[PDB]
RNA sequence: CCCAUCCAAUAUCGAGUAACAAUUGGAGGACAAGUCUGGUGCCAGCACCCGCGGUAAUUCCAGCUCCAAAAGCGUAUAUUA
RNA sequence: AAGUGUGGAGAUCGAAGAUGAUUAGAGACCAUUGUAGUCCACACUGCAAACGAUGACACCCAUGAAUUGGGGAU
RNA sequence: CACCAUGUUCAA
């Protein structure tokens, strides 16, 4: 019951399958300009932006902490988002306006397990490297 | 001569298995419904001779109830059972 | 910009990166053949590969096919000639049941264990990257170098080694210089 | 000692039942695992366990547990069989499968890609096997390709003495008591398909327990 | 410049802790490799996913010891299988 | 089916609403009512678990009770 | 066929 035979069959068959391509959300994202226009790196990686301020997210159940995470505003396109600071410590490297390099993490802009609404990740601070500052490779400018 | 050879003639299969006598399907090794019934060749004077005849039947034949009918087949070909009566 | 000069790549890095299976006889074959490294296996795994698909296409081929008596005849030709098969082997058949061992056999590291000239595999790729070993007259210091049937009757000491006949190295040469300012 | 109850190894035992493929020819039931390691040579026949995992039966104060275990065995040179059995003890359980695997024994057909000229390198014809959702389909590859498989059905398949093959597996290939057990039926399908060679008539036999009815009423 | 050749051709400097010192990620599972010791106590953090952490943590922070690839090796975003 | 428009009809049941009661509360179930509706004509709507949760047209397909309409033998 | 509503967060 499914599909067409016939030897003279291919404008049916082709018209067929690019509509049943937009149904796949890897084909869509790939080709649509709303993936684009409303990430908020610009359809890029590790966008610039300035700290504003910082913020404690309380972990999902059934885990309980606070997880540490500034919110930045990115240089290239002015969004507001938060993204994480991965390691013990390292809000202790973070002041208000700094610049820094911000990763996402993960799952294409999906929000990687624990922390709620948070799907970016602070990869550098000041220009120099935020995992090495905490394994003290080398220490803050200025 | 029966199962496949090497291009130089040795058999090389193991176990050239048994087929249906009524529908020519290879009996296989699980197939613990098949049968194989002897009926012996018989004399001029009705006594058993030493030598019997061999049909061996597929276990999905005895399955769905259509082995008699098989058997009955078999036996008017090789002439063991007559087909009907003589003329009165 | 615009150069042409050519550059693939002569390894690959296997599917599954953790087989306890594979990860066994890998670091068998670094044992008995003094490796450095999991790469020089994989690379001895593509240069088998390709052969091992060239002569599955030709089979492919009928015989009396312009494709498999030539360059049919040239894979078995390299075969016999840098010792993968010995002469007996000639169907094609027998490329398609080379194994790594069989390649690993062929390097300049393994002949100079096995000629002779060395005590241990360890010995061998130590002397041929220290400048000892002359395949033809030819100091060749690649531990890779796969060498040919031919080449295996003049593998010697190079001829400007301490070893061979030349000058004295520099463990004896610095404490000859030492008994010399006395 | 083992004192026999059938038929079939008390001919076993007497030696009058010479090899395996006597007993595969009369389709006859093993019903005895020690008919297979006194036909088939003691080194030659390997066994090692597929798979073992829990399965828990929900009762009043809690849950039973019991483990079922999965075995393979057979020479390399058409015979596989696989048994599952469970059991309380983990030690039980890879026992009884054992057992289990041995009465399950069954021959693999193996046949020729192109040009015939040694042993067989894989298997006749295409052939699948379906076990719940998992079918796994065994296609014949040339003679230098190796066995293209997933770990589970590829360690199957090197039992059974195949050298060559290409695999295919159809849904839910993470359930290995269905992907093991697929396998193991499409091998077996392997002496079901009537290829051209078999069209001859063969001249039919006595059965084992037809010819030795005389000594078998010795034993009572 | 590099590489290559050379430490006499009468006559050329030089390894030892060869200190001329390998790193990058891991050790519950997938996924190779610790029922080791110290600390913290649903905190700090880890964790791609499953999950760790509530005073005896196979998972955090560390020391040891191992595993993997190795002059390389993590991570992020695209993209093919 | 509910719903809408214009005319009829208006018996009974009855969304809304009103009284009783139950209840911690009762805006509900239960009792008494009662408007729109139910019913017809002519227009409009086109929203169902509009179901066999099974698209249409052909093909092959084992068995035994029955059943509806047509035809044929006794 | 009177009334009969509910039981914090992880974990075992
Ligand atoms: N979810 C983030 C994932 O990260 C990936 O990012 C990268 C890495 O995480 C990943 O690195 C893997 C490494 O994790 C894994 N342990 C081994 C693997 N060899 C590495 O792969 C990388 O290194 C090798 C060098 O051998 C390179 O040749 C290879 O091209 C490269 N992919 O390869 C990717 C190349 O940088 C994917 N880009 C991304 O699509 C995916 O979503
Ligand atoms: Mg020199
Ligand atoms: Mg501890
Ligand atoms: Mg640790
Ligand atoms: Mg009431
Ligand atoms: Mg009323
Ligand atoms: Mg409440």
């Amino acid at each position: 019951m499914t599909k067409t035979n016939g030897q003279n069959a291919a404008r049916k068959l082709v018209r067929l399958r690019r509509r049943n391509r937009w149904a796949d959300k890897g084909w869509k994202r790939a080709h649509t300009f709303a993936a684009k226009k409303a990430n908020p790196f610009g359809g890029s990686s590790h966008a610039k932006g300035i700290v504003l301020e910082k913020i404690g997210v309380g972990a999902k159940q059934p885990n309980s902490a606070i997880r540490k995470c500034v919110r930045v505003q990115l240089i290239k396109n002015d969004k507001k988002i938060i993204a994480f600071v991965p390691n013990d410590g390292c809000l202790h490297f973070i002041e208000e306006n700094d610049e820094v390099l911000v990763s996402g993490f993960g799952r294409s802009g999906h929000a990687v397990g624990d922390i709620p609404g948070v799907r970016f990740k602070i990869v550098k601070v000041s220009s120099v490297g935020l995992y090495a500052l905490y394994r003290q490779k080398k220490e803050k400018p200025r | 001569t029966i199962g496949m050879f090497n291009e130089e003639g040795e058999n090389v299969d193991l176990y050239i298995p048994r087929k249906c006598h009524a529908t020519n399907t290879l009996i296989e090794a699980h197939d613990h419904a098949a049968v194989q019934i002897s009926i012996a060749n018989v004399g001029p004077n009705g006594v058993i001779n030493g030598t019997t005849t061999t049909l061996c039947i597929a276990g999905y034949l005895r399955s769905q109830g259509e082995s008699d009918h098989a058997i009955n087949h078999i036996t008017i070909d090789r002439g063991i059972m007559r087909i009907k009566t003589g003329k009165p | 910009m615009r150069n042409y000069n050519n550059f693939n790549r002569v390894w690959k890095a296997p599917r599954r990166p953790f087989e306890k299976e594979r990860l066994d006889r890998e670091m068998k074959l670094c044992g008995q053949y003094g490796l450095r490294c999991k790469r020089e296996i994989w690379r001895v795994n593509m240069t088998l590969s390709k052969m091992r698909r060239t002569a599955r296409l030709l089979l492919t081929l009928p015989e009396n096919h312009p494709r498999r008596l030539l360059e049919g005849s040239a894979i078995m030709r390299r075969c016999h000639e840098y010792g993968f098969l010995d002469e007996e082997k000639d169907k094609l058949d027998y490329v398609l049941s080379l194994t790594v061992p069989d390649i690993l056999e062929r390097r300049l590291q393994t002949i100079v264990f096995k000629a002779g000239l060395a005590k241990s595999v360890h010995h061998a790729r130590v002397l041929i990257q220290q400048r000892h070993i002359a395949v033809a007259k030819q100091i060749v210091t690649i531990p890779s170098f796969i060498v040919r049937v031919s080449s295996e009757r003049h593998i010697a000491f190079a001829d400007a080694s301490p070893f061979g006949n030349g000058r004295p190295g520099r463990v004896k040469r610095v404490r000859a210089k030492a008994a010399k300012r006395h | 000692e083992w004192v026999p109850c059938t038929k079939l190894g008390r001919l076993v035992k007497a030696q009058k039942v010479t090899s395996l493929e006597e007993i595969f020819l009369f389709s006859m039931p093993i019903k005895e695992h020690q008919i297979v390691d006194t036909l088939i040579a003691e080194g030659q026949l390997h066994d090692e366990m597929m798979k073992i995992y829990p399965v828990q039966k929900a009762t009043s104060a809690g849950q039973r547990t019991r483990f079922k275990a999965f075995n393979v065995v057979g020479d390399c040179d058409g015979h596989i069989g696989i048994g599952a059995r469970v059991g309380k003890e983990v030690s039980l359980a890879i026992r009884a499968s054992m057992i289990a695997a041995k009465l399950n024994i069954v021959p693999v057909r193996r046949g020729y890609w192109g040009n015939k000229i040694g042993e067989p390198h894989t298997i006749p014809m295409k052939v699948t096997g379906k076990c719940g959702s998992v079918a796994v389909r065994l296609v014949p590859a040339p003679r230098g390709t190796g066995i293209v498989a997933a770990p589970v059905p590829k360690k199957i398949l090197e039992f059974a003495g195949v050298e060559d093959v290409y695999t295919s597996s159809r849904g839910k290939t993470r359930t290995h008591g269905n992907l093991i057990m697929a396998t193991f039926y499409a091998l077996r399908k392997t002496y079901g398909f009537l290829t051209p060679d078999l069209w001859a008539e063969t001249e039919p036999s006595r059965d084992p327990t037809d010819e030795h009815a005389e000594l078998l009423a010795e034993m009572t």
